[PDB]
C-alpha cells in the first residue's frame, strides 16, 4: 500500500517574521541588534587574502614561508578559482596563483609533484590536503595578518574572532560544504579540535555554525490532510469502561492501570490539576492519526487503541484508587485506552536483557525521526528542564562554550515517554512548523535567538548599537531549531540508556559491568547512525562509519560508565584526577571545584547525581561532540546535496546546448560535480560518469588528459562493483 | 526479491532524488535516477501511479521488473572488458587486486 509522509520540505525568504524586536535594554539604554552579514564579511576577507597574497608575491619572500604554506595558498587558490563561474575573475586568481607553481615547481620540486596528483584527483584539491591536522594551521588568516598591513574592519574583526580556528571557515559556499562533508571520509583523519600552548581548544560547534549560517531559511508544509491541519469531526466515545477495583494491576501517575482476561492493559488517564479537555481530545485524535497512517508511516511502535475521552466524577475515582495514591475537580474528563504491558514499562528498565533493549530502542528512535519527516514534533520526551536543557546550546546563545550540567539526569528520563513497545503517550505533539515559526514555545526557551547578540564585546560606542553575526539568525533560527530538536531527541536516548546501565551495573563482575556498558556505546552511536539515515537516506552502515571518524566510541563508552554511576564518589580528590587520564586519553581531564556526595558523587541537592559540576560543562565531552557529529552530517548531506543538483543542471545545460561553452571548461563543469557527491556514495559519480562521457560524445574535438584518470577510477570501481554483485 | 546490497543503492538514489520530502518523486525526475543506478530506458509510465507519482514500495517493485529482464551475460561480461586494457587479454593477479577494493572483499575464489 501506500507509503509517505504528509509533509513536504522548501525554503522561505527569512524565518525573521513578527519576531521581537531586535533590541537589548540594559541599565535604561535600549541598544539596537544588528547582522554583521556571513557571506558579505566572509568575501571581503577572502577579496583581502587575494591582496595578500599579491603583496607575497611583490615581496619576493616565498622562500620565507614553509613549503606547506605555499602549498596551502596554491592549492587553495586553484580550488577557489575552478569555484569561480566567470572566466575573466578565474583568470585573476590563476594569475596570482602561477608564482606560487613557478617556485615550488623549481625549488620544491617533491612538494610540486604531491600537489599536482591532488589536482588531478579533484577540482577542490584544498578539501583533500585539509583531511587533516593541517586544517587547524589557518594559512589564510596568517597571510592576511602579516600582509595586509592595515586595520580590518569592526566586522571581519568579529567574523575572524568567531571563525578563527580553520580557513575552511573562509572558504565559499560549494568548498567548505564539500570539505565539511568529505571530512568523516575514511582517509580523513581530521577532527574539529587542535591543542595549544598546552591548551586544548574544541570547535566541532563552529563547523555547525559555520555550515548553517550559509543555509536557506527552511519551512514545511503540511499535507492539507495532516493531524494539525485536517478538520476532525466530535470524538465517538459511545462506550464506557466500567471500572472495577480489583482489574486494576498498578497506578503509574494520574494513570490507572486495569486488568483484562486478554493478558493486555486497559488504562485510564485522569485529568491533571491545570489541563483542558482540548489536551486530552488531542491525545485520542493522535492515537488514531497514529493507527490510521501506521502502514502508511511504517510505524513500528505499539500504538494504543483510544478507547474513549469523557468526562468521571471524582468520587468513583477515588474510591478505586488504592494502594499508591494531581487531579483537581469534581468532576474529570478522562482518556481510556488499551495497550500492551511493553507500553508500561519504561525503556530504561532493569529487566531487559540488552537483546530487548537494543530491539526496543531502535523501535524509539525510528518512529521518533518518522514522525519528525511526518512532521510532528515531541518536545517533552523526558523532563529536562526557562531552563530548559539545550542539546545545541553553543548554536543557540552568544555566551554558552560548552553544553550545561544536567541536573538530575536520572531523575529526567524517569517517565520518559519512550517504552518497549515503543513511542509512547504522544498527546503533548507539537508541530515542526512550530518550530521555525515565532510560536509561544519558540520565545519562551529560545528568546535570545530570536532577539539577538547582545555582549559588551558587540557594542559600539561610535554606532551606538551592539553588531555581531550572532543577529544574522534571525533570518534562519528555524534551523537551528530543527537541528537542536534532532540532537535533543538522541540526547533523551542517552539518558535512558545510561539509566538502565546504572541500575545494572549497580549490585553486580567488573568485566561483566564493563562489557554492558560498551554494548550502551554501540546501540547509542548505532542509534544516531539510524536517525542519519531515516533523515537523509545514507545507508547506515556508512553513517555509521562517518560517524566514528568524528566520534570516539571507545572514549563515549569510558566517560559514560565513569559518570553515570557513582563509583567515583568513593575515590578520594586526587586518585580520581588518575582516573580522568583513562576517559580523556588526549584531553583535558574534567576539571570541577564540588565536594563529592558519597555513594552519590556530583550532587547539587545531595540526594540526586547530576551530570557536572554546579556551574559547570556536562563530563560527557564526546558525547557532545557525538551529536554535533550526528547533527552536522545530517545538515552537512543535505547541503551538499543541493549544491550537488545546482551544478548538476549546470552540467545539463552546457550539455543540451542551453548554454554554449569551450570544450575545456564542459568538462570541468562535470569534473566539479564529482566534487559534490556524497562520501562513499558510488551511484552519485555512477551518474555523473555517464555525463563524462556524454560530454566526450559531444566534445570528441576535445582532449580530455585532466579527467580521464579521476573518471577512470570511477569506471573501474563500478565495473568492479558488478562483477562482486555477481556472487551467485 | 533483490538483495540487502542493492535496496540500500536504491533507498539512497530514491531519497536523494526526492528533492522535498516524502516520496513524492515526480516522473520528470526518475530519469536521472535510473540513469544513475545504470538504466537507459524509453517508455516507462506505470505500475503505481500512486497520484501521478510513486512511492518507495512502487519503486522497489519497479526495478525488480526492469532487473528480471536483464540478460546479465552481456552486464557481468562488459565488466570484465574494462580492465582487460588491452583487449581480450583477461586480467591476472590484478583481477583480484580490484576486487579487494570496490564494494567487497573476504576470499574470491580466483579461478
Ligand atoms: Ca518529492
Ligand atoms: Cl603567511
Ligand atoms: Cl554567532
Amino acid at each position: 500500500v501506500k507509503q509517505y509522509y504528509f509533509a513536504r520540505r522548501g525554503e522561505t525568504s527569512t524565518h525573521d517574521t513578527s519576531l521581537p524586536p531586535p533590541v537589548k535594554v540594559l541599565s535604561g539604554r535600549s541598544i539596537p541588534l544588528k547582522e554583521i552579514p556571513f557571506e558579505a564579511t566572509r568575501n571581503e576577507l577572502v577579496q583581502i587574502y587575494l591582496t595578500s597574497i599579491d603583496k607575497l608575491i611583490k615581496s619576493n619572500k616565498l622562500n620565507s614561508i614553509p613549503s606547506q604554506q605555499i602549498a596551502s595558498h596554491y592549492l587553495f587558490l586553484r580550488s577557489l578559482a575552478n569555484s569561480e563561474t566567470d572566466g575573466i575573475k578565474k583568470n585573476q586568481i590563476l594569475s596570482l596563483a602561477k608564482p606560487l607553481g613557478t617556485y615550488l615547481a623549481s625549488k620544491e620540486p617533491h612538494v610540486w609533484k604531491m600537489i599536482n596528483e591532488l589536482i588531478e584527483k579533484s577540482e577542490y584539491p584544498i578539501i583533500h590536503y585539509l583531511k587533516n591536522n593541517r586544517a587547524h594551521s589557518n594559512f589564510m588568516l596568517a597571510l592576511i595578518h602579516e600582509y595586509h598591513k592595515e586595520p580590518l574592519t569592526k566586522n571581519q574583526s568579529a567574523f575572524v574572532q568567531k571563525f578563527r580556528d580553520s580557513s575552511v571557515f573562509l572558504f565559499p559556499n560549494p568548498i567548505y560544504t564539500a570539505w565539511l562533508a568529505h571530512s568523516y571520509d575514511e582517509d580523513s583523519s581530521f577532527n574539529p579540535m587542535f591543542r595549544e600552548r598546552l591548551s586544548t581548544n574544541f570547535y566541532h560547534s563552529t563547523l555547525t555554525d559555520n555550515l548553517l549560517l550559509r543555509t536557506e531559511p527552511k519551512e514545511v508544509t503540511l499535507s492539507s490532510e495532516h493531524h494539525y491541519k485536517k478538520e476532525k469531526g466530535p470524538i465517538d466515545s459511545s462506550f464506557r469502561y466500567q471500572m472495577s477495583s480489583d482489574r486494576l494491576l498498578r497506578i503509574q501517575g494520574r494513570t490507572l492501570l486495569f486488568s483484562t482476561p486478554q493478558n493486555d492493559v486497559v488504562a485510564v488517564k485522569v485529568q491533571k490539576k491545570g489541563e483542558p479537555k482540548s489536551t486530552l481530545e488531542e491525545e485520542f485524535e493522535m492515537a488514531d492519526y497514529l493507527l490510521k497512517h501506521q502502514r502508511r508511516l511504517d510505524v513500528h511502535s505499539k500504538l494504543p487503541q483510544p478507547l474513549g475521552q469523557y468526562s468521571v466524577k471524582k468520587s468513583e475515582i477515588l474510591e478505586i484508587s488504592r494502594g499508591s495514591l494531581i487531579d483537581d475537580s469534581k468532576d474529570l474528563e478522562v482518556y481510556v485506552y488499551k495497550a500492551p504491558q511493553s507500553y508500561f514499562t519504561y525503556l530504561h528498565d532493569k529487566n531487559q536483557d540488552l537483546e530487548d533493549l537494543t530491539a526496543s530502542v531502535k523501535t524509539n528512535v525510528h518512529d521518533l525521526f518518522v514522525l519528525l519527516r511526518e512532521g510532528i514534533v515531541f518536545p517533552q520526551l523526558a523532563d529536562i528542564f526557562k531552563g530548559r536543557y539545550q542539546a545545541l546550546v553553543q548554536l543557540l546563545n552568544v555566551l554558552q562554550f560548552q553544553l550545561g550540567r544536567i541536573d538530575k539526569w536520572q531523575k529526567a528520563v524517569e517517565y520518559v515517554n519512550l517504552r518497549s513497545s515503543g513511542l509512547a503517550d504522544l498527546g503533548d505533539s507539537l508541530p515542526i512548523t512550530s518550530l521555525f515559526t515565532s510560536s509561544d514555545f519558540t520565545k519562551h526557551y529560545f528568546s535570545e535567538l530570536l532577539t539577538g547578540g547582545y555582549h559588551p564585546t558587540f557594542f559600539d560606542k561610535s554606532s551606538g548599537t551592539a553588531n555581531s553575526l550572532f543577529t544574522g539568525k534571525r533570518r534562519l533560527f528555524g534551523n537551528y531549531l530543527y537541528l537542536n530538536t534532532i540532537a535533543e531527541y538522541l540526547l533523551v536516548i542517552q539518558l535512558t540508556l545510561g539509566s538502565y546501565g546504572d541500575k545494572v551495573t549497580r549490585d553486580m563482575d567488573k568485566p561483566k559491568k564493563e562489557a554492558v556498558w560498551r554494548e550502551l556505546a554501540n546501540v547509542m552511536f548505532t542509534s544516531c547512525a539510524e536517525a542519519i539515515h531515516i533523515m537523509t537516506g545514507i545507508p547506515q552502515s556508512r553513517a555509521l562509519t562517518l560517524l566514528k571518524q568524528r566520534a570516539n566510541i571507545e572514549k563515549h563508552f569510558r566517560q559514560t560508565q565513569f559518570w553515570m554511576t557513582p563509583d567515583y564518589s568513593k575515590l578520594d580528590e586526587d586518585t580520581l584526577q588518575m582516573e580522568q587520564y583513562s576517559i580523556y586519553s588526549g584531553e583535558p581531564e574534567y576539571e570541577f571545584t564540588d565536594k563529592l556526595v558519597s555513594g552519590v558523587g556530583l550532587s547539587v541537592d545531595g540526594v540526586h547525581q547530576d551530570l557536572g559540576g554546579y556551574n559547570r560543562e556536562s563530563p560527557l565531552r564526546e558525547l557532545e561532540k557525538l551529536l554535533y557529529a550526528t547533527v552536522t552530517l545530517i545538515e552537512g548531506t543535505m547541503q551538499l546535496d543541493k549544491e550537488f543538483f545546482k551544478q548538476l543542471e549546470q552540467v545539463e545545460k552546457i550539455l543540451s546546448g542551453e548554454i554554449k561553452t569551450d570544450a575545456n571548461s564542459c568538462f570541468e563543469a562535470v569534473a566539479q560535480l564529482l566534487d559534490l557527491a556524497r562520501p562513499g556514495c558510488h551511484f552519485q559519480k555512477r551518474l555523473v560518469l555517464s555525463y563524462y562521457e556524454e560530454a566526450k560524445l559531444k566534445y570528441p574535438s576535445a582532449p580530455t588528459d585532466a579527467y580521464d584518470s579521476r573518471f577512470q577510477v570511477v569506471a573501474r570501481t563500478n565495473a568492479a562493483i558488478t562483477i562482486q554483485r555477481f556472487w551467485r | 526479491q533483490l538483495t540487502e546490497e542493492q535496496i540500500a543503492e536504491f533507498k539512497e538514489a530514491f531519497s536523494l532524488f526526492d528533492k522535498d520530502g516524502d516520496g513524492t518523486i515526480t516522473t520528470k525526475e526518475l530519469g536521472t535516477v535510473m540513469r544513475s543506478l545504470g538504466q537507459n530506458p524509453t517508455e516507462a509510465e506505470l505500475q503505481d501511479m500512486i497520484n501521478e507519482v510513486d512511492a518507495d514500495g512502487n519503486g522497489t517493485i519497479d526495478f525488480p521488473e526492469f532487473l528480471t529482464m536483464m540478460a546479465r551475460k552481456m552486464k557481468d561480461t562488459d565488466s570484465e572488458e574494462e580492465i582487460r586494457e588491452a583487449f581480450r587479454v583477461f586480467d591476472k593477479d590484478g583481477n583480484g587486486y580490484i576486487s579487494a577494493a570496490e564494494l567487497r572483499h573476504v576470499m574470491t575464489n580466483l579461478g
